[PDB]
RNA sequence: GAAAAAAUUUUUUUUUAGAAUCUUUUUAUGAGUAGAAAAUCGUGGGGUUUGUGUUGAAGCGAAAUACGUGAGUUUUCGUGGA
RNA sequence: UUCUCAAACUCCCAAUAGGUAAAAAGGGCGAAAUAACUCAAUUUGUAUUUCACUCAUAUUAAAUAAAAUAACUCCAAGUGGGCCAUUUUUGGUAAGCAGAACUGGCGAUGAGGGAUGCUCCUAACGCUUGGAUAAGGUGCCUAAAUAUUCGCUCAUGAGAUCCC
RNA sequence: UUCAAUUAUUUUUUUUGCUGAGGAAUUUUAAAAUUAUUUGAAUUUUUCUUCUUAUAAUUUAAGUUGUUUCUAUACAGUACUU
């Protein structure tokens, strides 16, 4: 239960094979990791890739395993690099982008948020090919490179946003945006 | 409308590839007559007792046979009703139907199953399979026999 | 009078639904075993927080050993998953040029 | 101006409204179109079968009745 | 007179004993089967093998679309399916013809695998049965075993737990019991529904089509 | 909104009540409705339905047909849900015990003379409430005058029926459409 | 809304007024449905003017009952009291309009002696 | 075929169904022009029945703790004079 | 060898849509009968018939079915100008143009949404109370968040939701 | 200082909103449930542990009842109906 609120989307290891036949008595086993909102969606995404890659379809295959993946440490930061193929209005484009997070799932959430925000690209039009941990020295993006410096601080960059109780319509004196 | 008899020549009446004058001996000799179901198929050779367009590839019961003619009871939809029509066709046009052959083979096989069960005084069902949902199974998989898939970059 | 058959009975008049999950008598009427199920539940509950507190140590010591042996095996399985992704990533990265 | 040309609209739906009827005469296809000579031979056979039957039926009824 | 009445009470007592006992055997068996699945799966995964668990045999199919503007094949399938009211749910036995029927109506129905606690709970709160005659049905709420002990007495699945058992396992008599049961007309689906259009394998919200185990969550909301 | 055909209604057809105002017939359908409901005998249920049925569509039975039907029955109790009419075409000797809706006076007199019994429906109910060891009979419809008139067109080919025709005169309906020589025939 | 009184629910306040009779003097005030014609108000365009149907009907137990808890029975002669008297609990007397005062007085007095309420006995003095 | 209450075992008060197109009960159902049906309601006359009339009818105007889903019915007050 | 081609060309060739099939008034394997058909062959076949022996069916001859609300017969009504949408589609530069196909609507029917609106979406209606939702929204008009969360965006005519 | 999360089978609890058809002369009866007893078993072993043996009651069975107010100690009033 916890008390925890925001942000959800999960990681699944799915394994499947072609249905056994007289013609082939030892089907090829195919495995993939898939980021999805649930197991049924994860199976469908696996099937879409199985259909695109192989000539296998749900009617001609069998599930060997499907199991949810949990990240090794929830609170230790890693730099995840993700390679995407996405579709524009005209056609197809490739991108490999870098995200600092404690979770691969969080990095995918940032990626979907970026693809939506910077290109107006819909979830349907994205294909994730590999998300993996990248060393600090190796990183291309300057926005991730800046985080990786020796020392970091800010004088508070964010406006207040008090609880509903204290968002009342009238104030007694003029306030300030933030303390110095 | 403006509808003469053989309209749709280039469609239905067009011959099968390299099939000319096929008239060999075995074609004639089938004999199940008054009870039988029979398909009505066009012959490129024979114009003499060729059916009307609608009856092509349709199936129905033989109700009367003559020297080389066959009466066939065929179903036709006429607007709001499907009705039985007495189609006169020739021996070259009639092809023995195979639906009867499925029923017969199943009857024979089931009869053998019944006969086997009866000898043992067994209680068992000779009814057809449903092709039901698959049960549990097992496979042992080494690291060598499992392949990692991923989507493809443009190439 | 002899020939004509015995009187039949009309339908019963409508009653309340009596359809609560907590309508115990109706639930027992409907499912005779439900009392046994309540008893089983009660046997699990009765032991209560003190016995369970004592039990919790016994559980954790015997589950630690079982989990650790099962987990090390499973960690090798997880490593195989990691290894397979890494193997594909490297092979493709080499292949592309 | 012009009157309507093709339209077959609503007719399928009207057919399905009252259901698409099918024949139900079934057994014993009949009369004139039956095979010449062979069916007359059958009539003679049937008449023969009937005569043998009638002879049996008349004798059996008459012997018991009186 | 008194002997017949006495005999009937004795018969009722025998049935109560039998049903209580059957329930206990079922309760152990279902739980044991689930425990064996855990044991099998755990044994295979650790010891480097792949256990393929069975198909789930039944599916609860809930309609979730209005009666206006229906395609004709879809209309026909709905009549056979028996989802004549727009919030009907019903159990269906998974085979090949049933799956293809489900495919034809797919964007207009949600469906999935109904778990054993859910199936009982839904049957308890919303169980009605046809108490009339064939094609003169009368719809009565199930508040005792005697009504269904009449109807399912020949089949020997008389009494509600046995019916629940047939629903759970896809038992030897499924069709008749299902047919005797009313098609469950459900409440609107509380908090967190949304997105009537399309289907659940779009990344955007909308419960329509297959949602597997997650059918139960939806059923719990609309109970 | 439910999808049921005919809005879920069961709609019964044919007679829903007896519409006669005859006191005796109203009393009789009360009686036979009671006898059907209590006994649950099929014989009584048929009688109740036939009593409710249209008086015009209730048939006459011929005495010749009644005797011809009863020939293999050594039990003598005929029941007829219609009127029994006399015969002037044969000797008509052998008596019966017959319950009928209505008797012609000549028929009744002959049956009584012969040593038979002409039995009321109240007497039938009283004596034989289960209908056991009896014979239920119907007179034939036998293509009545309306039936001769109707039945999927007389003017269509391959059909046998009577149209309107006033054919007592000479020059009546015989030509174009009814004649192979003049245009075509039915 | 509606008018509950004990176990007697009466479901209709505000008897209906015939459509357009507010606008036109000629049209009779008493209700008529525009059933005989197309009319675009039988077409149920909301808030235009509500119109009646069977559903508003009284319950089977209370069907014609007065708030007196007694069915009204109209009386124009004294002798008509005599069958009515054994059911005086469930029925109430109404004396007809057209009754001459000597007779009316006699009927009122007799009815009071017969011990049943008479709802217009306090009138025609 | 007996239920309750009031009294002070014994008195009083309320209720006490059998109309078979009727009554009790259950469950399902309710769109609607053209169009078809059924159940009603109202008007003129007649036979039939048993009532209303000059201590005031019909009619009319204003209404009615009124009744009916409704068409309407019934009533009160005022006029009115057959 | 090579480039481009046709829906009025066809080596090859779909999906969708469509047809026949799934046993008891029948079917099996047998005997006997009947003939003026057949065949040397009045038991050679045929067909028919009478006798047998016997085919699953406690539930089932694959599913699924408020499958008899089905059939069938009668008598009579109205109607015979249509129009709208998606997808496929012919003519015409195009058309809220002319003409279709399949289905669903509207017409004859509405409640809620689409500011608004005959056809779009949600959803089809006895009379009421309570509930929980749909389409759809939640700054104010105007009922619900000046919600949360990550982007992007400054416009000397920014931009704002299918049919529109 | 901790003992997660998510499924699985379960068991509750804090406030509280709305509703009350009905009226059981041979089915508001019967069984169930629960309590106090009684006898024999059981098993996780028990202060809501289970069955059945016998006995009584009751309600969670078997569709709201109760208590105290008020109108009012009125005769139509400004309250009440409309």
């Amino acid at each position: 239960i916890d008390n925890s609120l925001n942000t959800n989307i999960h990681q699944y290891h799915i394994v499947g094979r072609a249905i056994p036949t007289a013609k082939d008595k030892n089907p090829n086993v195919y495995r993939m990791c898939i980021f999805a909102k649930n197991d049924t969606n994860a199976k469908s995404r696996f099937w879409y890739f199985m259909k695109k890659i192989n000539k296998l379809k749900k009617s001609n295959g069998e599930l060997l395993a499907c199991e949810q993946i949990k990240e090794r440490f929830p609170l230790r930061v890693k730099n995840y690099g993700v390679l995407l193929r996405y579709d524009s209005r005209t056609g197809t484009h490739n991108m490999y982008k870098e995200f600092r997070d404690t979770t691969k799932e969080g990095a995918i959430a940032q990626l979907y948020s970026e693809m939506a925000g910077r290109h107006r690209a819909r979830a349907s039009s994205i294909n994730i090919i590999r998300i993996s941990e990248i060393s600090s020295s190796l990183v291309r993006r300057p926005h991730i490179k800046q985080l990786l410096k020796r020392r970091l601080r800010f004088p508070a960059l964010h406006l207040p946003t008090l609880q509903k109780e204290y968002r009342k319509k009238f104030a007694s004196k003029r306030p300030s945006t933030y303390r110095m | 409308k403006s509808r003469g008899k053989r309209s749709g020549t280039r469609y239905k009446f067009s011959k099968k590839f390299r099939k000319h004058g096929e008239c060999t001996a075995n074609k004639y000799l089938e004999k199940l007559n008054y009870g039988d179901y029979v398909d009505i198929v066009c012959d490129s050779t024979q114009q003499k007792g060729m059916p009307f367009n609608y009856y092509h590839g349709k199936t129905g019961k033989i109700f009367h046979i003559t020297k080389r003619g066959v009466g066939v009871l065929v179903n036709k939809r006429v607007k709001h009703r499907i009705e039985q029509k007495k189609v006169c066709v020739r021996i070259e046009h009639v092809r023995k139907s195979r639906c009867n052959e499925d029923f017969l083979l199943r009857k024979i096989k089931n009869a053998e199953l019944i006969k086997e069960a009866k000898l043992k005084n067994e209680h068992i069902n000779i009814k057809r399979k449903t092709e039901g949902p698959k049960p549990a199974a097992m496979i042992k998989v080494p690291p060598s026999k499992i392949i990692t898939i991923e989507p493809l970059p443009f190439y | 009078q002899a020939s004509l058959l015995a009187k039949k009975k009309p339908c019963k008049k409508r009653l309340q639904n009596k359809n609560s999950l907590t309508n115990f008598a109706v639930r027992c009427r409907l499912n005779p075993a439900y009392k046994l199920l309540r008893s089983l539940a009660v046997l699990r509950m009765r032991k209560s927080i003190l016995e369970k507190s004592k039990n919790k140590k016994e559980k954790r010591v015997q589950k630690q050993i079982q989990k650790k042996e099962l987990q090390k095996i499973n960690h090798d399985y997880y490593k195989g998953v990691a290894k397979a992704v890494k193997k594909k990533k490297k092979r493709e990265e080499k292949k592309a040029k | 101006a012009k009157s309507k040309n093709h339209t077959n609209h609503n007719q399928n739906r009207k057919a399905h409204k009252n259901g698409i009827k099918k024949p139900k005469k079934h057994k014993f296809m009949s009369r004139k179109g039956l095979d010449p000579n062979f069916f007359r031979n059958q009539k003679y056979c049937l008449k023969g079968i009937q005569k043998k039957k009638k002879e049996l039926k008349l004798k059996a009824k008459q012997e018991k009745n009186n | 007179a008194a002997k017949k009445i006495k005999t009937l009470k004795l018969i009722n007592k025998k049935k109560r004993n039998d049903l209580r006992q059957r329930t206990l055997r079922y309760e152990e068996e279902y739980e044991s089967e689930r425990k064996k699945i855990i044991e099998l799966k755990r044994e295979a995964r650790k010891n480097n093998c792949f256990y393929r668990e069975a198909e789930k045999k039944v599916v609860f199919v809930i309609r979730l679309k209005g009666v206006n503007k229906l395609p004709p094949k879809v209309r026909s399938v709905f009549r056979l399916l028996r989802l004549l009211q727009v919030h009907n749910g019903v159990f269906v036995k998974v085979n090949k013809a049933t799956k293809e029927m489900l495919k034809i109506v797919e964007p207009y129905v949600t469906y999935g695998y109904p778990t054993l606690s859910t199936v009982r709970k839904l049957l308890y709160k919303r169980g009605y049965v046809r108490v009339g005659k064939v094609r003169r049905y009368a719809r009565k709420k199930i508040q005792d075993n005697a009504d269904i002990s009449k109807h399912l007495g020949k089949y020997n699945v008389h009494g509600i737990e046995d019916m629940v058992y047939q629903l759970y396992t896809c038992g030897p008599v499924f069709k008749k019991v299902n047919n005797f049961l009313w098609a469950f007309k459900l409440k609107p689906p509380r908090k967190g529904f949304k997105a009537k259009r399309h289907a659940f394998n779009e990344p955007r919200p909308g419960d329509w089509g297959n949602r597997e185990a997650h059918i139960n969550e939806l059923i719990n909301r609309m109970i | 909104g439910i999808a049921l055909k005919n809005v879920g209604r069961i709609k019964k057809h044919g007679r829903k009540h007896l519409v006669s105002k005859n006191p005796y017939l109203r009393l009789l359908v009360k009686l036979y409705n009671f006898l059907a409901r209590r006994t649950n005998a099929n014989f009584n249920k048929i009688i109740a339905k036939r009593l409710i049925m249209p008086k015009r569509y209730r048939p006459p039975l011929s005495l010749s047909k009644l005797q011809y039907h009863m020939a293999n029955h050594p039990n003598d109790i005929a029941v007829v849900v219609g009127s029994i009419t006399d015969d002037k075409r044969l000797f008509s000797l052998k008596q019966l015990k017959v319950c009928a809706l209505r008797f012609t006076e000549t028929a009744r007199k002959r049956i009584e003379d012969a040593g038979g019994e002409c039995l009321t429906f109240d007497q039938l109910a009283l004596k034989y409430p289960t209908g056991k060891k009896c014979v239920l009979l119907r007179g034939p419809t036998k293509a009545r005058t309306a039936e001769k008139h109707f039945g999927k067109a007389p003017g269509k080919p391959k059909s046998k029926a009577r149209p309107y025709v006033r054919s007592k005169g000479r020059k009546f309906e015989k030509a174009r459409g009814r004649r192979k020589s003049r245009a075509y025939k039915k | 809304a509606v008018k509950k009184v004990g176990k007697i629910i009466k479901k209709r306040t505000k008897k209906f007024t015939r459509f357009q009779s507010n606008r036109f003097m000629r049209v009779k005030p008493a209700w008529r449905k525009p059933r005989g014609i197309d009319c675009r108000v039988r077409r149920r365009y909301k808030g235009t003017n509500l119109m009646p149907s069977i559903g508003y009907g009284s319950n089977k137990k209370t069907k014609f009952l007065l708030p007196n808890n007694k069915y009204k029975y109209v009386v124009k002669n004294v002798k008509e009291m005599e069958p009515l008297i054994m059911n005086h609990t469930k029925y109430c007397v109404q004396i007809a309009h057209n009754v001459s005062s000597k007779k009316r007085k006699q009927i009122i007095e007799r009815a009071k002696q017969m011990n049943v309420s008479v709802i217009n006995a306090k009138a025609r003095l």
